[PDB]
DNA sequence: CTGGAGAATCCCGGTGCCGAGGCCGCTCAATTGGTCGTAGACAGCTCTAGCACCGCTTAAACGCACGTACGCGCTGTCCCCCGCGTTTTAACCGCCAAGGGGATTACTCCCTAGTCTCCAGGCACGTGTCACATATATACATCCTGT
């Protein structure tokens, strides 16, 4: 499928953007995107273990934010 | 309870201050 | 209508080395003090204290932090040593010896 | 029909004394999104 | 009665990290100055 | 009814004494009610290993306190347990 | 024609996205993203549609906390310009090294 | 006929801060002010951050707390900043500051 | 009148001697070993104990503590730790 | 009775089954700990302890010595990718670091 | 006590930066190094104090300094018993 | 010796040996002035003041390999103050 | 520094949509009232450490002196990101009408787990010591740095 490309050059200029970031280099979006891809496949790797262990077959938000605190990174607003 | 930390309360206060200054330049 | 004493005692020591020192020619070791008459921790009122040495030393303001105030430090003439002692109250005019 | 879908905050704040729409036809569900997007127009006289 | 090797386990080889290149050719010289080497076994 | 409670009732009446005008989003609320299941937990789980450094097998208000202090920057935490210790000494009496 | 010189529309940028709380993924390719993640841990999982924005936010709010150590490797280097070397440096010191 | 929680001067629940307490596996005795205590904490922690975040948002001609405006009040205090610092409140963006560097003239 | 502490360097001798047999292991290294050994019991039991929790359950299970091995150990370090696990479990309701 | 089987011996652990489900059942972790969760976290816990044993005593041999130090466990869990992770927030007392120099600050 | 920060000397956080993979170090790098090692010592030592004032005792034991290293993110194996 | 010579050699030399790098008496009085602030009159373990220093030591010998870090990026191989202060700043104690 | 254009901001006032709060009505759950073991607290008391001192030894910290090496600075060179206009892909409807995959929920029931006994090996703390390797010694090897 390989559907990394989403996240495009525009995309990753308007998170620098608000990240303060007011000049980026070439090699700064095929960069971000094998960062963001790590994040992502930890975050979803621990969000579809709470979901087997459920005996479910939906990943719920809820087993989005346990695996997101599981790593450390604490978001607030969906019911955890 | 209004026995907020000093700071807090000095930030409540000047939060009415830049109001009544925002209001006394848009009126 | 409110007076606080608070008593305290500054001063020095001076120990000598017996003989001149080659390397800078100071005769002797002397520290510089201000602590309190009473037991009690100046800290809770004193934010520091500044020592205003003679102006042949490197730096002559020097600063200390906690009580009992103390510097030591080597010489081997005498002279007038200026200790300004501020207080945690910003509004409170500090005190000069 | 199809660019006032996405710019209709600027027509309804408006007194229109007519309103016309042509080939009407295009307004066939009530469930459109676009029949509301017409309809929450001020307009005293409707033509189709 | 039981298996009686699950109590020390002793290779379990989950994690065995394979010795190679160099790590052979100290073997090879140990063998070789062992085959060299005297008396004292 | 019960299915799903929440903090919202409480995040709510507090609001209105700080701010008697001010208003609160549905998802500004839900975010109050997050914060506070965080803090709850934080507390809690720091006060559970408090009971069990002391090898009590009981959670107190003194492993309550001594939770507080060990997670609030100084000030707050001096608030906190001003509160905290205002609440129970309020609590003791009626 | 008249164009702006390099700065001022990136500064313009800078204030008109740090000022306004919102995703910046576009929606449709983050989702489908998060499937293809997915479909390599437990074949044919079904995401919630809340799931995904729960992802989305935890994604957007790592990437820009992640630019913002980027930027300060930047200015390390006496560079205002950013690029592999500064994202690096960051994360190095932030212990995702 | 009195709520546990009333019996403080407070507006927090202490009767079913006790129930969390004494449910989740914490210990194995909650006392009688141990859930006092902690609901008395929970609101006062409510207390700061809902005032900070309020008038933050009616410092932006605002009636109604946004969750921009409570990123807004969490992010400048000192001490909110130091307790959630590892926690990203979702829709609230982050904190207008411009690097003198990047900054032009 | 005698104040005995527990420890786990009875155990880690046990397995130490059988997994290399000619190599000892020193005190200070043994306190390592043992603190190694009570901070992983605390994670895994930890992870386990919020697995249960987050199904509304009040037990902690071992297919919960599998769960929490997968959620805790790095991949291999999981697959390892699982494997062993699981057949040290139909090692033992086997009646051996 | 019956002789007596501990629960290490018929799983086949080292570590103290009895022990651990022992911490566990008074240790609030949970309200009513089964009959197996004992078991897997003793066998990971003792899993882990002779994977680290591994690497500690392949580094001491490395050192010639026979003993295991507090080095042979930060050189070990610092030179396992896996390991290193799992361990990377915890500091282990008189073990030192690894001579990783920066290949810049060398000679040239 | 007074003036005890000044007992991490100049040569003892050299050796300290040698064992890090610094090899050249500046002056005003020392006092830095004072400030922030003065910083996490007193986080450490008020939240270990926070373990004694709690438990009644007038002694810092072992099991105080590793739950306040544990609370810091800071795990140390080797005093655990 | 050429400057650098000698230097690297004790980088070899302290990246090899474990023992601790802070002379200890100068460093207890530093734990108990530290601790003067919170109680009158506090005892401490011996053990706890060795732990104490082998959390420090640990600590400051990880933020001088971060700190080395940012001086490389500086095309530096001297660590500034600012090096000790990115490497923090990007740590969030100072942030 | 002023000019003078040309774009951006930036509050004022206006206009509807729809979330935020208003109330109502029962379900869950916190209160009330009371008996029943007991958590831990507090009053001794054993007995380790902790602390505090003092001496002798010497590593080590430290100050100084002297080049060398490395650090902010300048400028020039060249390219690679910024700004902005055009071509292309993504991505919404309307058009098309509902099955079904799956969370949500209970009611039985049998199996697992607490509770609470009485035994019996096995884990701790001694004791009895044996011995890795720290410290010491020397030549061999780099491993420099000044010529």
């Amino acid at each position: 499928r390989d559907n990394i490309q989403g996240i495009t050059k525009p995309a990753i200029r308007r998170l620098a953007r608000r990240g303060g970031v007011k000049r980026i280099s070439g090699l700064i979006y095929e960069e971000t995107r094998g960062v963001l891809k790590v994040f992502l496949e930890n975050v979803i790797r621990d969000a579809v273990t709470y979901t087997e262990h459920a005996k479910r077959k939906t990943v719920t938000a809820m087993d989005v934010v346990y695996a997101l605190k599981r790593q450390g990174r604490t978001l607030y607003g969906f019911g955890g | 309870r209004k026995s907020m930390r000093q700071s807090t309360a000095e930030h409540t206060r000047q939060t009415f201050l830049r109001v009544q200054e925002r209001q006394g330049q848009s009126r | 209508g409110v007076t606080i004493v608070k008593p305290i005692v500054y001063g020095n020591v001076a120990r000598y080395f017996g003989k001149k020192r080659e390397e800078d020619g100071h005769t002797h070791q002397w520290t510089v003090y201000v602590k309190p008459y009473r037991n009690e921790d100046m800290s809770a009122y004193v934010k520091k204290i500044q020592f205003k040495l003679h102006e042949s030393y490197g730096n002559p303001l020097r600063v200390v932090t906690k009580p009992p105030y103390e510097i030591t430090e080597t010489g081997w003439g005498e002279f007038e040593i200026i200790i300004k002692i501020f207080f945690i109250d910003p509004n409170e005019r500090p005190v000069t010896l | 029909y199809k660019l006032v879908l996405q710019d209709h905050q600027a027509f309804r704040r408006k007194n229109w004394r007519y309103l016309i729409l042509d080939e009407a036809q295009n307004i066939k569900n009530f469930k459109s999104q676009r029949w509301q997007s017409l309809l929450n127009f001020n307009s005293q006289r409707r033509l189709l | 009665m039981v298996e009686k090797k699950t109590s020390v386990r002793s290779q379990d080889p989950g994690q065995r990290r394979v010795l190679d290149r160099a790590a052979r050719q100290r073997r090879i010289n140990r063998q070789l100055e062992a085959l060299e080497n005297d008396n004292f076994q | 009814r019960s299915r799903k409670e929440s903090y919202s009732v409480y995040v709510y009446k507090v609001l209105k004494q700080v701010h008697p005008d001010t208003g609160i989003s549905s998802k500004a609320m839900g975010i109050m009610n997050s914060f506070v299941n965080d803090i709850f937990e934080r507390i809690a789980g720091e006060a559970s290993r408090l009971a069990h450094y002391n090898k009590r097998s009981t959670i107190t208000s003194r492993e309550i306190q001594t939770a507080v202090r060990l997670l609030l920057p100084g000030e707050l935490a001096k608030h906190a347990v001003s509160e905290g210790t205002k609440a129970v000494t309020k609590y003791t009496s009626s | 024609p008249h164009r702006y010189r390099p700065g001022t529309v990136a500064l313009r940028e800078i204030r008109r996205y740090q000022k306004s709380t919102e995703l910046l993924i576009r929606k449709l390719p983050f989702q489908r993203l998060v499937r293809e993640i997915a479909q390599d841990f437990k074949t044919d999982l079904r995401f919630q549609s809340s799931a995904v924005m729960a992802l989305q936010e935890a994604c957007e709010a790592y990437l820009v906390g992640l630019f913002e150590d980027t930027n300060l490797c930047a200015i390390h280097a006496k560079r205002v310009t950013i690029m592999p070397k500064d994202i690096q440096l960051a994360r190095r010191i932030r212990g995702e090294r | 006929a009195k709520s546990r929680s009333s019996r403080a001067g407070l507006q927090f629940p202490v009767g079913r801060v006790h129930r969390l307490l004494r449910k989740g596996n914490y210990a194995e005795r909650v006392g009688a002010g141990a859930p006092v205590y902690l609901a008395a904490v929970l609101e006062y922690l409510t207390a700061e951050i809902l005032e900070l975040a309020g008038n933050a948002a009616r410092d932006n001609k605002k009636t109604r707390i946004i969750p921009r405006h409570l990123q807004l009040a969490i992010r400048n205090d000192e001490e909110l900043n130091k307790l959630l610092g590892r926690v990203t409140i979702a829709q609230g963006g982050v904190l207008p500051n411009i690097q003198a560097v990047l900054l032009p003239k």
